[PDB]
């Protein structure tokens, strides 16, 4: 998990093999690419109170408003189930409407 | 000749309330070779000198 | 020798001592190169930050660099910059100047403000600052929760400490001490180096001239053979202290490096 | 005061008495002229590789 | 195909062939005395010098 000790990118495994006085490394690695744009918030005000999300973040395409993962776009409605509240928002700087 | 360049310069399209999410990945091997070890050597006094 | 010729000749026939004194020290300087290059050169292109800024509140204008100034240097730089400090023997310019050096930390800033901890895997990928430290207090178990309700206060303990920082820097002294140690020892050994040629080493004097100009060649020899055998023994004892103190170094910077590749381009 | 080097024009004063003068590890850097009494300068000639 | 890949294990093969080498070629040394092989100095000369 310690950043960049063993390949650049995130690590997945290795092999090791010899070599007449020393050993080398095959180090495989997961690389992202191919990226896009969107626009973020970082609460959702419903009913008054202040969602937040459990895991991943909160992203648009210009109408709808969805909760993905941090690596690997990929979608999925946002239900009661996938976010967690915390009192209500007007002490946060940056809350957006939506249900 | 001439003055070296450190790298192609671009700026970040930084704002407030915009991010960026990556679509796809790759998967990539790369090597990297260590030494380990050094010929054992040995050497007798009254022979050499 | 000091540009004579009889002296060359008698260090001829010593057989090849000086050829490995020389590699050793240019094995030495081009370990200093690779070292600069492996703690600085962590990035592939060189990023810059907006002119407009709105970090939730927290205030870089001390860290970050500033047109105005030719140098491109930021304050912090400016008082660290303030603060600390021919006889056959040379000194050569290092491979990068200090002004690409600035450039490669300015670069590296402008990344871990605008884009993360991304930008160490593939192509960096904005990300507004306020909701990139939310993914820093959950890290450490904190839930985001906490930083979304104390934004101001946060910001003014950051701001706060970044200037309390700044005046202990600026008004005292000797809290770079590690740095200037080092200098003061490469100067000193340069300069006991340097003093030996003052030495008679059991021989009747410490110039050539004089003893090749009131003797003659039969024993004129063998004084010089004194003055080569000390001035050898120095130059060796000196070029092994260059080793040890290099391979110290580089323990060093191996460190460095490993601190700047886990603690600046991500979360430790 | 034997020794190789380049001449120049210096700004330094000695006091009436001195002869020559030295910066630092022993090293000759000024001579008076027994001539003129005009401070001089010593530069090593260049080197390199 | 592309060669200069193993730069670092080839490099200490290099760096101990090359000090065996150097250790090796100092035995053609006079040391400043009258020669390098003992054999001659010693059949032509007698034990005091
Ligand atoms: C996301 O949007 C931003 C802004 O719209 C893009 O940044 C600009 O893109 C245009 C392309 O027409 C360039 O001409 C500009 O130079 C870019 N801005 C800067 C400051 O360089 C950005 O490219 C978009 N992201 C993606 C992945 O397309
Ligand atoms: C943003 O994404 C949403 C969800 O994918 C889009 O909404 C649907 O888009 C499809 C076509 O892509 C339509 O057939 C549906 O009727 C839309 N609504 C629903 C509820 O599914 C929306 O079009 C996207 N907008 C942009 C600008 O990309
Ligand atoms: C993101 O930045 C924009 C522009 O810097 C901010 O928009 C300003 O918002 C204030 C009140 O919130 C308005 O008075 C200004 O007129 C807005 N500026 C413009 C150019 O329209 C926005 O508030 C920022 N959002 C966050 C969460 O920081
Ligand atoms: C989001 O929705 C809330 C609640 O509907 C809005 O807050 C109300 O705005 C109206 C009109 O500005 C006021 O008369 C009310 O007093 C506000 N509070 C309540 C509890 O109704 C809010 O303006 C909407 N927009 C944003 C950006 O928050
Ligand atoms: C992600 O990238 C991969 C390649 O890295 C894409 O796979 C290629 O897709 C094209 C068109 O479908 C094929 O002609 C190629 O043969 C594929 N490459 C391989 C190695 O199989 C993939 O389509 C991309 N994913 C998306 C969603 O665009
Ligand atoms: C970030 O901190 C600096 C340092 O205090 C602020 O610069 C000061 O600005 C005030 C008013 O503009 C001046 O009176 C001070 O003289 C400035 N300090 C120095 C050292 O010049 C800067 O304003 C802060 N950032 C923001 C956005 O306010
Ligand atoms: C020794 O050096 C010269 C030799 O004549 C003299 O000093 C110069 O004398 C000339 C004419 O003889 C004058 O024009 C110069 O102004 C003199 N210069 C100096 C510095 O004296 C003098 O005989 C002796 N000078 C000294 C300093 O001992």
């Amino acid at each position: 998990k310690r950043v960049d000790f063993c390949g650049k990118g995130y690590h997945l495994m290795s092999f090791p093999q010899s070599a007449p006085h020393g050993v080398v490394f095959l180090h495989v690695t997961y690389v992202p690419a191919q990226e896009k744009n969107f626009t973020t918030a970082p609460a959702i005000c419903h009913d008054g109170k202040a969602h937040f999300p459990r895991e991943g973040v909160f992203v648009s395409n210009g109408t709808h408003w969805f909760v993905t993962q941090r690596n690997f776009y990929e979608p999925q409605i946002i239900t009661t189930d996938n976010t967690f509240v915390s009192g209500n928002c007007d002490v946060v700087i940056g809350i957006v409407n939506n249900t | 000749a001439y003055t070296m360049s450190l790298g192609v310069e671009n700026s970040v399209a930084y704002s407030n309330n915009s991010i960026a999410i990556p679509t796809n990945f790759t998967i990539s091997v790369t090597t990297e070779i260590l030494p380990v070890s050094m010929t054992k050597t040995s050497v007798d006094c009254t022979m050499y000198i | 020798c000091g540009d004579s010729t009889e002296c060359s000749n008698l260090l001829l026939q010593y057989g090849s001592f000086c050829t490995q004194l020389n590699r050793a020290l240019t094995g030495i300087a081009v370990e200093q190169d690779k070292n600069t290059q492996e703690v600085f050169a962590q990035v592939k292109q060189i990023y810059k930050t907006p002119p407009i800024k709105d970090f939730g509140g927290f205030n870089f204008s001390q860290i970050l660099p500033d047109p105005s100034k030719p140098s491109k240097r930021s304050f912090i730089e400016d008082l660290l910059f303030n603060k600390v400090t021919f006889n056959g023997l040379t000194v050569l310019p290092p491979l990068l100047t200090d002004e690409m050096i600035a450039q490669y930390t300015s670069a590296l800033l402008a990344g871990t403000i605008t884009s993360g901890w991304t930008f160490g895997a593939g192509a960096a990928l904005q990300i507004p600052f306020a909701m990139q430290m939310a993914y820093r207090f959950n890290g450490i178990g904190v839930t985001q929760n906490v930083l979304y309700e104390n934004q101001k206060l946060i910001a003014n303990q950051f701001n706060s400490a970044i200037g309390k920082i700044q005046d202990s820097l600026s008004s005292t002294a000797s809290a770079l001490g590690k740095l200037q140690d080092v200098v003061n020892q490469n100067a000193q050994a340069l300069n006991t180096l340097v003093k030996q040629l003052s030495s008679n080493f059991g021989a009747i004097s410490s110039v050539l001239n004089d003893i090749l100009s009131r003797l003659d060649p039969p024993e004129a020899e063998v004084q010089i053979d004194r003055l080569i055998t000390g001035r050898l023994q120095s130059l060796q004892t000196y070029v092994t202290q260059q080793l040890i103190r290099a391979a110290e170094i580089r323990a060093s910077a191996n460190l460095a490096a490993t601190k700047m590749s886990e603690c600046v381009l991500g979360q430790s | 005061l034997t020794g190789t080097g380049v001449l120049t024009e210096s700004n330094k004063k000695f006091l009436p008495f001195q002869q020559f003068g030295r910066d630092i590890a022993d090293t000759t850097d000024a001579v008076r002229d027994p001539q003129t009494l005009e401070i001089l300068d010593i530069t090593p000639c260049s080197f390199g590789g």
